[PDB]
This record gives C-alpha cells, structure tokens and sequence, in this order.
C-alpha cells in the first residue's frame, strides 16, 4: 500500500539504533585512545564489527522503496543516503580481492625501509629521519638521492597494484550506475532537487579549470621570485629559462613550500610574530590557552561550550605509561557529548590548532538537531574552512593585542605585514596547483581515457606544463609516481582540499564585511562582532539537511564557483611580486631539464 | 555500562486520550502487510528502550517526573493544605478565630 507512510517509521526505526550503537563505537574509540592497551583493542573490535555488521541490515532493508515517488525532500534524501549498497554490487570474489588488494597496498606503503649502499645496515623511514634529512637541509645530492630511493624502491611494487585497483574500482562504478570512478567521487558533490540549486557531477568538473586560470599570475610571481632566491642561494642548478626541480621544493611530493620560507625570506631582519614569550612569561598554561581561546568563540556569537565536555575530554600531559594519542581530533559522540583529543602545550601553533578544534567542535554542535543521516556539513569542504579561519582570524596581531597577548605599543608596519602575507602565501598558494594537477590525473586515469602504460609521462609533462616541476633524474615507465602519496593508497578524494581554501577567504571576505573593519584582509578581524557570529550560526545549524549550492547563499552572496578573495587577500603580495621580478622573466619552458 | 530499564512508546495506531495508559506489547504494523506478533516486511516494536549513561549529554540524560493533579468532585473535601496558629494571650479585649 502506502510506501512514504510507512518510510518515515522505517526511517525512524533504523536511526534510533544507528544513534546509541555509533555512540557505544565512539566511546570504544575514544577509550581506547585515552587507553592505548591491548585492553581495550577488543572494545573498538566488538564495537566496530558490531556497528558494521547491524548497519548492513539497515543497507540491506533499504531498497524496498521505489524512491521515484516519495514527495517529502528530506524523506527522500534520507532514503537514497541507505539505498546504496556501497561495495555489495560486485561478485563475492571480486570484493574479496578488492579487499585484499587494499589491504596490501596499504600496509606496503606504510613500511618505508630504505638503506644507504655503502651502509645497508642504516635503512629509514618515513618518519622523521629519512623525511628530516631531506626536509630541513641545504644539499642537493643526499636529499635526491633520499627522492630517489623513495620513489624507487617503493615506487615500483605499487604499479602493479593500483594497476589493477584501477580497473576493479571502475568495473564496479560501472556495475553502481557510474561511467568511472571520478563520477562517484562526485556523486555526494550533485544536488538535483530545488530548482536554480542544482547541481551537477559535470559542474564541478568544468567548473575547476575555469577558475583555475585566475590563480595563475599570483602562483608565477611566486615562482619567480622563489627561483631567484635559487639563484642567489644555488649556483648555475636552476634555468632561469625554465623551472626549479622537484626534490630541491623542501618536500617529498612537491605539495608545500613553507619549508622553502627560510632560502627565500625577504625580510628576515624583523622577527616574526610569535606570542611564546608573552604566554611563556605571564603563566599561560593549556586551560588558560582553551579560556584564551573561547573568549574569541565566545565574541563572534557562537554558544559556549557545555558542562561535560571541560571533564570527560582529555586535554593535556598524557603523563604515565598510560600514553595517549597527540593527534587533535573532535569527537561528537552522540546524546549531547562532544570531547576533544589534544596534547596542548604553550605554543601560538597549538593556539591555532585549539582554535581550529573549537571551530569544528562549534561547527559539530551547530547540526545537532539534525537526523543521524544529516547530522554533518552541507559538503566536505566546510569542517575544515570553518576549522581554518578561526585560526587565520586568531593570528592577526590585532587580536593578540586585544586579548593582552602583545604589546600594546606595537609599531606594526608595511614590512612586517608583507613578510606575513608572502610567508602565508608559500603555505596556502605553493599547494593549490599541486591539488588541481593531481586531482585532474586522477580524473584522467580513472576516466579510462589515457591507457594502462601511458601514465608516467602524460603525469610528468602536465606537472611540468601546470605547476611548473622539471625531473631532476630521468624516470621510467614502471615507476607508479602518484601512488607514493598518502591519499592515493587510502582511498581518499582530494579535490576536497582545493575548494575549501577558495571557501575560506570568500567566508572570511564576508566576515570582513561582517566586520565593519577598514583596511588590509588579513589584518580583518571579526572580534567582538556578533553579526559575524549570526550569520555563520544561520548557515551552520543547517547541516547536511540543506544542499550546498542553497547553503553557500547565507554568507556569501554569489552562487557562481569564482575565486575572488585570494587575489584580493595576496594583493600587497602581487604588488611587491611585480616590483620584483622585473629583470627576471615570470614563467617557464618545458625544455629544461637538470639531467638534460 | 548503559541502563535501559525505561521505555517510552514509539509507534501507536491512535493518540492517547487525557490521562490514558497503554502497556500492550501488540507488534506494530506501519504497512498493510499484518504480522502474526511477529516482526516482518512492515511491522515494528512499538516500544524503545532508553540507554541512560552518566557520561550522556544535556537533555538526554534521565529525569524523574511527577505530576500532581487535584480533583475536587461533589464528594467532600479531603486533602486540605496546613493552617498556622499564633500565640493565645490574656486579660485584653483581642479577636480570635478559635
Ligand atoms: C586501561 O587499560 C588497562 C588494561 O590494559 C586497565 O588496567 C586500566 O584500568 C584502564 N584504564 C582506564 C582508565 O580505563
């Protein structure tokens, strides 16, 4: 008879199990965090297995509905987020060896061992060691030769597997209503609901490179001016013609620069803005750091944290054997209870990361209105926005002498604000096109356009013709460059850390007319501004329960994907840039190569 | 470890009426599909236990509740609240209300 009636109590059924059973396998997690012990293995075991092997049932009872016909929005949403049979689609042997396949690769990308030939008694690892030696060092043979046998002697068994994990994961988005995989990637990305607000998987697609053209000029003065610091630092090893090469960035992927800060400082005479002496010397602690912290929260509008959270969470000196784990997470464990996992100590950099946990523990609450299955952002892309431009407002020197943090007779000048925003820029422009270019080789080869052998060298002269990356050793086929990377071996979209800087500033913009503030962007501040605070809190407490498209309308006022506030943020920037590299030509050619 | 000795009714046919109780245990049947007291295609448990933990948040944890409804029917008056005396005193013309 009736199959929306009676979807509503399904619904209903399912999710009052789904809430305590995701909070038993939280609070296992969480215990066993806090307890890092054989003990409580078994607890995550029995929580996860059990949480797992229950929701497949929801899964299972989830297609009996014929969703072409439910009316209610919501209704219908909440169905089709069960109605996928995620992995289920293929053959029991097919999963199996999927299964499998994942688990090798990533247990072999986690096993870094590389020893020196002339001491084969040394071998390193991807932790600090083999990482520190090429990262923070002025050489050019050690750390290629560090490039090299990273990307050699792992480099070459993770072909073979992602050769085939390619193929399986595309015959089975073949089998799950997808022409390849990158659809599939977008499918959460694709609201085709409201009228005016719809939004496609192809959108996104076309809409990347259409914006991306704009950033262009503001990451070539970069460039320029980073390859000519090479020049004065490196004699004759980087063609003014052409470009810098890979291993000589400062990292092992080519996807931050900050290390590179340091050859290519401007101004170093002025010290940087560092706030450890003034927590140091007035006894500023970690609570006194969160109090600190909150007060800013507080300021902008958004509701101060409950009773609950301040004693169940752990916060700081982990202290005895019993270790915890110093990665800063939020939990949301359900029925009111949210905690944070932190190993805070008196540091503006923990400052800023106990802000960024407070942004996403404020963004966590804001939708807890909302149902199990809507009880998260609108899109992948604003967890981590909202974490950022608390941290980003925190940092200005405005804030820190508002809150006593500097001293009040500060003499801030041009100078000083140019050094911040070019060190800024390092950070957040040095990887934007190493995210767009990855992301659209990724698009490509799961695309199925370019062939199994054809993948090396379209990945190299892309990367060479966008980012602008010369090899400095030759590379052959057999070499799987992209499959060394974190997110490649885990399965994890990465076009997710692209837009949401764009978001940010965009964010921040409005924030900064939600300022009423005059003057550069980042000394914008929304301290003290409750109309900042309101207008972030309309959008947040909506959840997932609203589409993207709709809900970056309330803060930003334009619907099309531009990127108009990094430009403006990177202004001083770009003017300085063209005072710079006048005598010094900005792009490159890809026909230098440090082997040829 | 989590406490769910209480239950509250989540599904039923019609609403309660003023000062009604229900404590049948009959196995809702949200389709048109009847069930034998079973659970089956359409038919779900009306009653749902809660998982009252100290570690729950603000407004999930357990509250005990009590309502105190007074009747005053043609029958006569039986509960009636306390009536306070003052001191009796002497020799001077005073009013009362013995
Ligand atoms: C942590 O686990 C150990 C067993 O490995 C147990 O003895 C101890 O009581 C646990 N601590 C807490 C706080 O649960």
């Amino acid at each position: 008879s009736t199959i929306e009636e009676q979807a509503k109590t399904f619904l209903d059924k399912f999710n009052h199990e789904a809430e305590d059973l995701f909070y038993q396998s939280s609070l296992a997690s969480w215990n066993y965090n806090t307890n890092i012990t054989e003990e409580n293995v078994q607890n995550m075991n029995n929580a996860g297995d059990k949480w797992s092997a229950f929701l497949k049932e929801q899964s299972t009872l989830a297609q009996m509905y014929p969703l072409q016909e439910i009316q209610n929005l919501t209704v219908k949403l909440q169905l089709q987020a069960l109605q996928q049979n995620g992995s289920s689609v293929l053959s029991e042997d097919k999963s199996k060896r999927l299964n499998t396949i994942l688990n090798t690769m990533s247990t072999i990308y986690s096993t870094g061992k590389v020893c020196n030939p002339d001491n084969p008694q040394e071998c390193l690892l991807l932790e600090p060691g083999l990482n520190e030696i090429m990262a923070n060092s002025l050489d050019y043979n050690e750390r290629l030769w560090a490039w090299e046998s990273w990307r050699s002697e792992v480099g070459k068994q993770l072909r073979p597997l992602y050769e085939e994990y390619v193929v399986l994961k595309n015959e089975m988005a073949r089998a799950n209503h997808y022409e390849d995989y990158g659809d599939y990637w977008r499918g959460d990305y694709e609201v085709n609901g409201v009228d005016g607000y719809d939004y496609s998987r192809g959108q996104l697609i076309e809409d990347v490179e259409h914006t991306f053209e704009e950033i262009k000029p503001l990451y070539e003065h970069l460039h320029a001016y980073v390859r000519a610091k090479l020049m004065n630092a490196y004699p004759s090893y980087i063609s003014p013609i052409g470009c810098l090469p890979a291993h000589l960035l400062g990292d092992m992927w080519g996807r931050f620069w900050t290390n590179l800060y340091s050859l290519t400082v401007p101004f170093g005479q002025k010290p940087n803005i560092d706030v450890t002496d003034a927590m140091v010397d007035q006894a500023w602690d970690a609570q006194r750091i969160f109090k600190e912290a909150e007060k800013f929260f507080v300021s902008v509008g958004l509701p101060n944290m409950t009773q609950g959270f301040w004693e169940n969470s752990m916060l700081t000196d982990p202290g005895n054997v019993q270790k915890a784990v110093c990665h800063p997470t939020a939990w949301d464990l359900g029925k009111g209870d949210f905690r944070i996992l932190m190993c805070t100590k008196v540091t503006m950099d923990d400052f800023l990361t106990a802000h960024h946990e407070m942004g996403h523990i404020q963004y966590d609450m804001a939708y807890a209105a909302q149902p199990f299955l809507l009880r998260n952002g609108a899109n992948e892309g604003f967890h981590e926005a909202v974490g950022e431009i608390m941290s980003l407002s925190a940092a200005t020197p405005k804030h820190l002498k508002s809150i006593g943090l500097l001293s009040p007779d500060f003499q801030e000048d041009n100078e000083t604000e140019i050094n911040f925003l070019l060190k800024q820029a390092l950070t957040i422009v040095g990887t934007l096109p190493f995210t767009y270019m990855l992301e659209k080789w990724r698009w490509m080869v799961f695309k199925g356009e370019i062939p199994k052998d054809q993948w090396m060298k379209k990945w190299w002269e892309m990367k060479r013709e966008i980012v602008g990356v010369v090899e400095p050793v030759p590379h052959d086929e057999t070499y799987c460059d992209p499959a060394s990377l974190f997110h490649v071996s885990n399965d994890y979209s990465f076009i997710r850390y692209y837009t949401r800087t764009l978001y940010q500033f965009q964010f921040q913009e409005a924030l900064c007319q939600a300022a009423k503030h005059e003057g550069p962007l980042h000394k914008c501040d929304i301290s003290n501004s409750t109309e900042a605070g309101q207008k972030l809190f309309n959008m947040l407490r909506l959840g997932k329960s609203e589409p993207w498209t709709l809900a970056l309308e309330n803060v930003v006022g334009a619907k099309n994907m531009n990127v108009r506030p990094l430009l403006n943020y990177f202004e001083p920037l770009f003017t300085w840039l063209k005072d710079q590299n006048k005598n010094s030509f900005v792009g490159w050619s890809t026909d230098w190569s440090p082997y040829a | 470890g989590g406490n769910y000795n209480y239950l509250y009714r989540l599904f039923r046919k019609s609403n309660l009426k003023p000062f009604e109780r229900d404590i049948s245990t009959e196995i809702y049947q949200a389709g048109s599909t009847p069930c034998n007291g079973v659970k089956g295609f359409n038919c779900y448990f009306p009653l749902q236990s809660y998982g009252f933990q100290p570690t729950y948040g603000v407004g999930y944890q357990p509250y005990r509740v009590v309502v105190l409804s007074f009747e005053l029917l043609h029958a006569p008056a039986t509960v009636c609240g306390p009536k306070k005396s003052t001191n009796l005193v002497k020799n001077k013309c005073v009013n009362f209300n013995f």
